């Protein structure tokens, strides 16, 4: 349920907002995975 | 929905171009935990045990045993929701402003919805980072005309009951005096048993340039940065120390541990910019759109943050 | 309005002073990793050493008899327990529940070891203590035999907890 | 003297900072805009941009226009101009307005937030009688003769 | 103890008197089955008649300007709305969110019809009203034109609600 | 919250943590006490010593 998935098709604005939040969370996780100090 | 809401489709297509906030570098992966709400308050309960007396020896027969007590503390975190409005061109009107090299009205400063949304999101992310680092909301470089916020809404720089040191104006260029104040603050730090944790320091560019000088007659093969790293390692039980430069800070040094048990960021899942469904439409080609974002969610333990302010007066 | 808020905070603090576990909302987590001296607080209910065969009685109470010696008072309703000492002492209140307004009390016939309220900070170890008219322990004509194990420790402006063992009545 | 500078710029813009990047003359409209605001447009005589406007009547062959002015003839406040069509966007004096407006180049240092303001004969705000205008900031100088100020206009007074 | 509780009750009552929707738990429900005269309440926010195209502005507030005429005061923080009238009247407060401490104001450029706080119970129908220094409406220097539609209705010792229509400024 | 009562699992975890802290303190210093001043120490058997004592 993320905007990164092309197969995902939201039906309403609530699903769109939830997908936006999931995409932000996934991007944060990816950044912390690829972060090196 | 995407076959009906062109603005939603454009936001979905353009969401990937927005860059990640710089505040993520200030916290460990385990220190950040998303919550689920938009505006209101949340309560966290921490339980701790204690020993009420010396233990009892189990010899022969006995029924009187010592007791272990318990206690709890509750912390309330206040959140807030804010919105911004921006004008743009109507989708059906884009074709009448498209050009060979660009789309939009240069003379009247009107943009397509995707570009306007991207720029507004970038600005809002910058403001969010400023609030997270400083705990205040303002659009003036002077820092005045701040928006009054709710109680229990603090940042790293304004968190109460934390160690604060002030370097005098006359010694603003004296790195030895600066390090004396830093050592005093490090001594006044109270990390309890969680002292064996990595530490993070945030400095302004001027302070960083002062640090990169050779360590003071004079010496070589060692820098003030290395001296600071050793000093912080003297208290973090030889743990890793990281240093970062933030243009938001001004003549200020921030030191705090990277342990979730001491400092935790629990922001709302809607903190980052989110488009609104309400789109004002008129007979003209100009439309308006709204972006929402949530602020709040920093929790820290008492006397675990060192704030060194160098008076530049 | 703001003056009313300040007065409300003052009265709330005064009321919460005389409470077992007052509920407060704090902006920060207090840190007490040091395991020593973590038990001397007003919310530490019970006793330092507790036996499985201890006798506990719950009674309606008047006032705030928490961590104080109690006496039965008969008034129409059932008799209650009021903070008091002297020759009228019936027991000592070791726990309280403000929702049901019920005090859990150990009878004087059962020995106890725990922290109790003292009149002032003039109490030392190996001192004979008597319950006063207010149910507080004061240094010494003692009907009961209570001896202080530690010195008086101060938490609030008037809160003085002292570790005392009470083991019956004298003769 | 224009919504957008007539002369081009030899430099790109640095989009790094986010503070104090709105004190430009090209900033049109109001800082806080309500979706229920009444907006009109009129032919423009002169350049009444960011100035109080009054109705001007010609011989009769052509329709009425709006010109920079104030006093007893104040009709509204101009907030935008489309130069190609010569169209001045006007918010009527009966509608609340909050934004950056031209300030008189005399005593601009004495203008402080919370100071009562009134429009002059040239559509410029000045420190004070008949129009309720309050300065919300201090004068910002964009040119040796051009000063703007954040003000809120909320109708006429008695 | 008991005196402290009584003082707490008095302070809580005084503070909650100046509140739009104070939270008072009741032991039993109230009967309001009759559908008349249920609108004269201190929690009746908004206006009697409201248009879709009304202008509302939210500002931080100092004090309690609910259902009162407000002025703008500039201090460093942003300007805030404060209960006041006279020649400094900017608008009227019609709603307050206490969690965010944000007051909603209809500008004087817009016309309003609804209940507002009156100085005392000396207001009759078809009377010219003026906003005092405290943002309260008093019987008639009327820079604005406000007319009372009903008589002063009393809910508390100082709570007087009067239905008034304000439609701009005089000359 | 008012009565400071907890489930068995959480109470056991906290008690075990406190006991392990006490064990570590004994292993380091050689004494068993719960006071910051170090007084009122538990009388221990002979031939029981720590690194410090």
């Amino acid at each position: 349920a993320s905007l990164l998935d092309s197969n995902f098709v939201p039906i309403n604005f609530t699903e769109f907002v939830q997908a936006i939040s999931n995409t932000y969370k996934q991007r944060r996780i990816q950044f912390y995975e690829n972060l090196k100090r | 929905l995407f076959d009906e809401n062109y603005y939603a489709k454009a936001v979905a297509n353009i969401i990937g171009e927005v860059k990640d906030p710089i505040m993520y570098k200030w916290f460990s992966p385990d220190q950040i935990e998303d919550v689920d709400l938009q505006m209101g308050y949340q309560k966290t309960v921490k339980w701790d045990a204690f020993l009420n007396a010396n233990p009892t020896t189990i010899a022969n027969e006995v029924n009187t045993i010592s007791t272990i007590g318990f206690s709890s503390e509750v912390v309330r975190l206040n959140y807030l929701k804010l919105q911004y409005k921006f004008r743009h061109l109507k989708q059906t009107s884009e074709k009448f402003y498209t050009s060979d090299s660009y789309i939009g009205d240069i003379n009247n400063n009107l943009l397509p919805f995707a570009q306007a949304y991207k720029l507004a999101s970038s600005e809002i992310i910058k403001l969010i980072n400023h609030f997270v680092l400083t705990g205040t909301v303002s659009i003036q470089k002077d820092g005045k005309n701040q928006k009054r916020l709710l109680p229990n809404m603090y940042g790293l720089l304004n968190m109460p009951e934390q160690i604060k040191e002030e370097v005098a104006s006359g010694d603003k260029d004296k790195m030895d005096k600066i390090f004396e104040k830093i050592e005093a603050g490090l001594s006044k730090l109270e990390l309890g048993d969680e002292f064996s944790t990595p530490m993070m320091v945030i400095v302004d560019p001027a302070t960083s340039l002062k640090l990169v000088k050779p360590y003071a007659a004079a010496s070589s093969c060692e820098k003030w940065e290395d001296v600071l790293i050793q000093t912080i390692k003297a208290i973090n039980n030889r743990e890793d120390v990281y240093i970062e430069t933030s243009n938001l800070l001004k003549h200020k040094i921030l030191i705090y541990p990277l342990n979730s048990e001491l400092i935790k960021f629990k922001p709302s899942k809607y903190m980052l910019p989110t488009p609104n469904e309400q789109v004002d439409k008129d007979s003209t080609d100009v439309a308006h759109s709204y972006i929402d974002f949530v602020l709040g969610g920093l929790l820290a333990t008492r006397k675990t943050i060192l704030q060194v302010n160098i008076k530049q007066s | 309005t703001t003056q009313l808020v300040k007065e409300y905070q003052e009265k709330r603090s005064k009321l919460e002073k005389f409470m077992k576990n007052p509920q407060h909302d704090a902006s920060l987590l207090s840190n007490s990793n040091e395991f020593r001296d973590k038990n001397v607080e007003f919310f530490a209910s019970g006793g330092t050493r507790t036996s499985k065969f201890d006798k506990l009685e719950n009674h309606p109470f008047l006032g705030y008899p928490y961590k104080r010696g109690v006496k039965r008072v008969i008034q129409h309703y059932e008799p209650h327990v009021e903070a008091g000492g002297g020759e009228d002492l019936y027991g000592i209140c070791i726990d309280i529940d403000e929702f049901s307004k019920t005090a859990t009390i150990v009878p004087i016939t059962n020995n106890f070891e725990g922290y109790l309220v003292a009149k002032d900070s003039t109490v030392k170890v190996k001192d004979k203590l008597i319950f006063n008219k207010d149910g507080a322990l004061e240094k010494v004509k003692a009907t009961i035999n209570a001896t202080a194990l530690t010195d008086a420790k101060q938490i609030s402006n008037e809160v003085y907890l002292v570790k005392v063992a009470v083991f019956g009545n004298k003769a | 003297l224009m919504k957008n500078p007539q002369q081009d710029s030899g430099l790109l813009s640095n989009s790094i900072d986010f503070r104090d990047q709105n004190l430009i003359f090209s900033n049109s409209g109001g800082v806080c805009t309500s979706s229920k605001d009444k907006i009109e447009n009129y032919p423009a005589k002169g350049y009444p941009y960011k100035r109080g406007v009054k109705l001007s009547f010609g011989d009769g062959t052509t329709e009425l226009e709006v010109e920079a002015g104030g006093g007893d003839d104040l009709y509204g406040v101009c907030s935008d101009i489309d130069e190609f069509s010569g169209m001045a966007t006007v918010i009527p004096i009966t509608n609340n307005f909050t934004g950056y407006l031209t300030l008189k180049k005399d005593g601009q240092n004495g203008v402080n937030p919370g100071d009562k303001l009134n429009f002059n004969q040239h559509g410029e705000l000045e420190k004070v009688k008949s129009v309720n205008a309050i300065a919300l900031s201090k004068a910002h100088k964009l040119t040796e003769d051009l000063f703007i100020v954040l003000a809120s206009v909320f109708g006429n007074r008695a």
